[PDB]
Order: C-alpha cells, then structure tokens, then sequence
C-alpha cells in the first residue's frame, strides 16, 4: 500500500 | 503556515466580477490550496481544489488561481446563492491550515421589511411573563432599527433583537424583536406598537395592537 | 452513497469527557484518513489532526495534543474523537472530514464532511423551552398573507429543532437564531401564508428539544379579547 | 525482481552520458529509483531519486544541474544522464530502487543494478597485448600447476578475461588492474591438475571493447 | 545534510569472534530510516539490516544491530569466512540520504604460505622489445607479504608492479601477483631471475627462480 512513498492514509 | 485572507468581509451586488486573496506566509505546491465554502453553521463544502479545479457540482462562475504564496478565488458574476464564507486551506507539511475566511454579502436594491406584531399569548400570561413580539420581514439593508412604544411612549428597556442570516434566494435580512415585560406591566397599559425605520429615512412602518379589543 | 454521519449533540461538565463518533459508509472506510476540524461558535475553521485509517495512527496538530484523543473501530467503519479533562473553551461544533484524493495520491483536502457535534461544557442544568403561539390579535388579516410565529423561550442547552406542520410548511419560513434571555436560549420563528390558508387549514409549530427529550406541538389559534 | 544497467562507458571531458536501469519482476510504477554514485575506491553518495508514477525527480544538492533523471515506463527504464562530464564523473554509477514496509516507506533500498561505470578522459583508447604465462620449459609443480594471463598496455578499464569461456572457473585468481603511465595492466592465474596440462587445453580469452579487441591465447610450454 | 561516521575504518576478526561496528550520525535518526549494507569486492552493494535492527532476506542469524538517537550498531554474532565485506550505514532524516564511510571487515585465519609461481617473458612479448617477468603468489596469509626481485642474484627494485586481490570469501586468504617488467635489451643482458616472497615477521623466504640459458 505504498506507492513511491506515498503511504495508504 | 499561516493564511491571511482578505477582505474579511466583502459586498457584491449580482452579476459582478469579485475577487478575494488568500496569502500564506510560506510558499504552498498549487497542488495543495484549497478552498470551502460554508454557509451558516452547516457544514463546509469543498469547493475549489489544488488551486483552479472546481469541486463536482460548484458553477463555472467560480475559478481560482495563484502560486508560492498568493492566490485568489474569483467569482465571474456574483449570484444571490454565493452569499457565503469561503475558506481557504493549505498543506505544506501539517498542520493543515485554513484562513480567517472571507464572508461575501449580496447588494440589492432597498427592501422595506413586512411588520408583524403579537400580543404575548394567553399561556405565556398565565406563567407571569409577557413577551410582546415583532418580526421585521425580508428587508435590505440589515441596518434596520426598532422602536417600541407602550400607551404611545417610547420604551428602551426589555428588548431583545435577533437577525438572520442574509436570503440565499432574494438577499434580504429579517429580524425578530421582543419586549419582555412581566403580565402585571402588560396589563397595566393598553396600546402596544413596533416601529420599523431605516437609518436614512424618517418614515417608519408601524404595527399596533390594543390589549381592549380588536 | 457516501455520508460521514456523526452523534447528536452532547452536553457535558467541565472535567468530564466527551466522545463522538463518526460513522462512514458507501466507500472502503481504511483507504481514506478521517480528519478532524473544530469551529467554535462564531469562528473559523481549526484543523484538529487526523487519524490513519489504515493502521490507527493518529496525528495531532499543536493545539491538540494535550487532552485529545483519535480511534477507530474499523469493523464498524467509525471514527471517534475523545475529548479529556473538558474545559468550557471545548465548546464548538466538531466536524469528521474525508481525505480527498485523486486517482492514486491524496491532495491533502477534505471532501465529505459529517454534519458535525456540537459540544456544550457547562455546569448548568438543562432546562426544556416553554413554547407559545403568536397570531394576530382576533386573527386580524393583512392583506392577501398572514405571518403566524412560535416564541420558543428558556432553554438549555442548544440545539432545538423547530418545524411547521412536520416539515410540511416550509417556504416563507424564517426561524431566527437564539439568544441569551435570563441565562438561557430564546428563539422564535415566522411563518407566511395566504390568508385563505390560514384559519382555515391547521398551522402548528413542532418544538423538539433532543437533550430534555421533549417534542412540543403548538396549534396556532385566533384569539381575541 | 532485478535492475540491469547499460555498460561501461568512455567519455571526454564536455561529452553527456546516458546510463539506462532496467526493472523486472515488479511494477515498475509503484517503486522510487535512485541514483547511488561510488568513485574508484570510495563510498557511495546518494544522487537523488526520480518518482517513477510522476516522473518527478529529485536531486541532492551536490547533483543539480548537469545531472538528469528521466523514465520510459512503457520499457520499465529509468535513465540518468550526466551532462558537460568532468573527471570527477569518473564512478560506477548503481541505480536502486526504494524499499517500502507493507504500511510506510523505510528510506532504505533494497534491489540495486549491478553498476555502470563511467570513466572521464581525455586519455586515448589502447588495446591490451595479451601475452601467455607458463612455466620455462613446462617444468611442473607437484601434482598442479599454475598457468597464466598477462593482459599489458591497455586504456580504459575494463576488460574481461575468461579461462576456457568461462568453463574453468575453478583456481583462478585474476588480478586487480594497476595504472602504469597512462596505461592499465592486468595479470590472472588459473592452477590445474600437473596431468591435465598441457595434454588438455588451456586458453585465457580478453575481450576490451572500448578498442574493439578480442583476443584469445592458448597456454603452451616453451623452451630455454 | 545529517554525516554519517562509522567506526573502525578498519576491523580485524576470527572467525567465530563476535565483534560490532559502529554508525555516528550528526543528528537525531529515527531508527526506522538507519540502515546497514553490506558491499564486497566488485559487486553492488546488498541491503544487509534496514530500520536498525531487522535483517534483510538471506540475512544469516548471526547478525544484528541496534542503536537510537545519533548512535548505531551492527553486531556479528559469530564472524563467518564469507563476512569479509565493507560494511556501510545510511540514514534518512529528511533528504539527502547519507552513508557512512564504510567499516571493512578482514577475517583472520591460520598463516599460510603463498604457493609462488615464476613466468619468463613470453617470445610474443620479447619479439615487440619488452620483457615482463611475473611472478604469482596465491592463497597466503596474513596480507603483508613483501616480493623481492633479484636479477643474476642481485636484487632490483625498479620496474616492478604488485597487485592484490580482495580477501577469498570461502578461505580467507589473500593472492598477490607481481611483475618486473624490463626491456628485452635489459633482460638479455642477465640469465637468472628470481622471485622471493618473504613475510615482514620471517627471515625464511620462498624462492622461484628461472634461467635463460636452460630448463
């Protein structure tokens, strides 16, 4: 759930 | 981050071009400003997104702009239904912070109130109170005043005043006013009488009730 | 259908705590952060923090870090916020808001919020309006309209929920906001009909006050004298 | 799961440079790739990352602004191209992508190309001589003996050297490079069983791309 | 940007030895955002231990680390053959990313004696004028090993080129090849060479030697 670090909220 | 914004309260009368400025104290990504809108009490709206993007449903009389830290929301032509605050909001790292808003007032044309005056009712005097009500209806400006007058002499004392918020659909104001008296003072006078007069003129609309008959 | 739906207004001492919930449906509930904002009476919007709904952490903004608290119970797709050690300052209306995002990253907006809770912190006890009809004398006529009213008068705390005929009479309606007589809240509303419409047809205002569990029912009658 | 980068590169001074960084076994949108320099000898230096679902990059400030990170991702390639190179260029250069937990990023990098190096000079390109290493006269050893490669006068690094294609991989030492005015020389071992030399073959290959060489030296013994 | 100093530059280790090296950051590191790499010889460096303490995939037990604030460590339980490796940290607190300069792990082992190897110049060679002499001295320990080159029995220093391999991973032995490097003129006016490999600790050397002018 991590897209280019960008976490999940 | 702090933003400002201004004016804190602007006036546009329909059809016009309005522009209001949200300034932040460090730059803001254009990505990340934001605006609501909110209409009294309810709840805030998102409104305008990463800077000029309109939220589903808001008109294309809307758009925003700016960069760093300066931007702006402008309506194209002002509608009654835009009476409103509009806030606007930032990331840049937390917190989010929001501006003080800017509360946009509708101009129309001069409105004199509908009067309407009431006797305390028959329940309300069996308690020993008496509260002798008047609303002052769909008027404009808000700057109304009210005077009231028991056996024909003006009283000052006892009144209590309340005003809406401004007409999404027409843009007047209405107010309600009451004197509170206790039954005993009620029924030691006749004549009961609210006045409306705005602030420029010196003719008012006056409503009267007789406690002794029709 | 997307709806952040929050619990009703609390009243409570200074001291006491305080939790309201907000409760998500129409979308997956871990996906989005729930955010919180809090508007005193008469101010402007404060972001309170928020809390991952993913894996629970909550994140306070400076302001809120002493006697607050974020959780969840993801089952239940609810959000709540504890408030601790309730001072009179805590009493505002407080909002649950979404996470905005775009196809793949949030834009740190806030997209649907709950209708929001408003909190009272007082000592005082609550006390149920007296509610009173207002008609012109005799049911004298103005014209082609008559505007009836309700006098909602001496209550606590906020809100009450005034209606016409059940919600039935709804245009030419004005209820006007409360104010402060003797220490407690006093409201009224208008309502502006034709004058056919009234005596002949029923007009009554409906009172609710939800923290003295009490529904009042004014019938608008002429009277003279 | 593996990042392949292009190969070795010779560049003057004032030439661009474009490195490629190959990902499979992932989708290559969800990942950061970063740029990790390592100069001969030295540590390694982050260069910065680019946003492989943007595109966006980021440089350290050492980095800015003969350095550009871009992507194909219809190919799952991210590029760096150094600009105006300099000698101070000179490094392997690794691409490496982020490694996030299952819930947050941990600012760490956990699959890494195998490294393009980049040599600056305005040094011309020379071919090795490739010279055969056997004992005088065959004389052995005991029951091994030790053949060997000298690889003389060559620029720039690298060169590969094998030992029968590769098929003998076992006993070999092939030696670090030594630079020697202007000019690399290179030395390997290969140690045998005595019987199987030179009764069975042994033949060191060198290939030097950079000048278009590819030689191969049988081992024999010789006389006197 | 937050430097990374590791400590020592250089470390030295039995195996079976538990030793630990350590990470000094400038600032504050969260220990989610230190991590360990391990980099050997000619080859890209491979993510070893990440948020201080938990080992990368195919990570032997053996290792581990630990750490807060500006200070971190990596332990090896029992030090292995194939540890050798230089060793480097990183931090994330905001960017850029820094390493530290690296801790080289050597692995000690029992002496061994190079197995030496001499090699005249190749006709190929000496046909274009020049004349290389190598010498190989393969799998000895420790590192410090000292190549003397003698021409007709007198000793020359120079023209002479060494060079090292890294540690062997599977032996922990070290190979050094070495390379006198005459003209052919030079070279025909001798008829003997000689390499000898002598530790700094030994007066016992080990000698090869050839001659021109016979097997």
């Amino acid at each position: 759930v991590v897209n280019n670090k960008v976490a999940t909220h | 981050n702090v933003l400002t914004q201004s004016p804190a309260i602007m006036s546009a009368s329909p059809g016009e071009k309005v522009t209001m400025t949200c300034r932040a104290s460090s730059s803001v990504s254009s990505s990340y400003l934001h605006w609501y809108q909110q209409k009294s009490g309810a709840s805030p709206k998102l409104w305008i997104y990463s800077t000029s993007n309109l939220a589903s449903g808001v008109p294309a009389r809307f758009s925003g702009s700016g960069s760093g830290t300066s931007y702006s929301l402008t309506i194209s032509s002002v509608e009654a239904e835009d009476a409103a605050t509009y806030y606007c909001q930032q990331y840049s790292g937390y917190p989010y912070t929001f501006g003080g808003g800017t509360k946009l007032e509708i101009k129309r044309a001069d409105a004199a109130p509908t009067v309407s005056i009431f006797p305390p009712s028959s329940e309300q005097l069996t308690s020993g109170g008496a509260s002798v009500v008047c609303f002052l209806n769909n008027f404009y400006p808000k700057d109304i005043n009210v005077k009231w007058k028991i056996d024909g002499s003006e009283r000052q004392n006892g009144v209590l005043n309340s005003w809406t918020d401004q007409d999404s659909k027409d843009s007047t104001y209405s107010m309600s006013s009451t004197l509170t008296l206790t039954k005993d003072e009620y029924e030691r006078h006749n004549s009961y009488t609210c006045e409306a007069t705005h602030k420029t003129s010196t003719s008012p609309i006056v409503k009267s009730f007789n406690r002794n008959e029709c | 259908a997307v709806q952040l739906e929050q619990s009703g207004p609390e009243l409570k001492k200074p001291g006491e705590t305080v939790k309201i919930s907000c409760k998500a449906s129409g979308y997956t509930f871990t996906n989005y952060g729930m955010n919180w904002v809090k508007q005193a009476p008469g101010k402007g919007l404060k972001w309170m923090g928020w809390i991952n709904t993913y894996t629970g952490e909550p994140t306070y903004a400076d302001d809120f870090k002493e006697r607050f608290a974020f959780s969840l119970e993801t089952s239940a797709s609810a959000a709540y916020l504890q408030i601790n050690n309730l001072k009179n300052e805590d009493t505002a209306t407080y909002f649950c808001a979404r996470d905005y995002y775009g196809s793949t990253y949030p834009y740190y907006a806030m997209d649907y919020w709950g209708q929001g809770t408003t909190v009272t912190v007082s000592s005082a006890k609550t006390t149920a309006p007296s509610v009173y009809p207002l008609a012109p004398v005799c049911g004298d006529t103005t014209g082609s309209s008559v505007t009836l009213g309700c006098l909602v008068k001496g209550y606590f705390p906020e809100p009450v929920t005034l209606t016409w005929n059940s919600g039935s009479l709804s245009s030419g309606v004005h209820t006007f906001p409360a104010v402060l007589q003797s220490d407690l809240y006093t409201l009224s509303s208008s309502v502006t009909v034709t004058s056919s419409t009234w005596p002949s047809q029923s007009i009554t205002c409906n009172v609710a006050h939800p923290a003295s569990s009490t529904k009042v029912d004014k019938k608008i009658e002429p009277r003279g004298g």
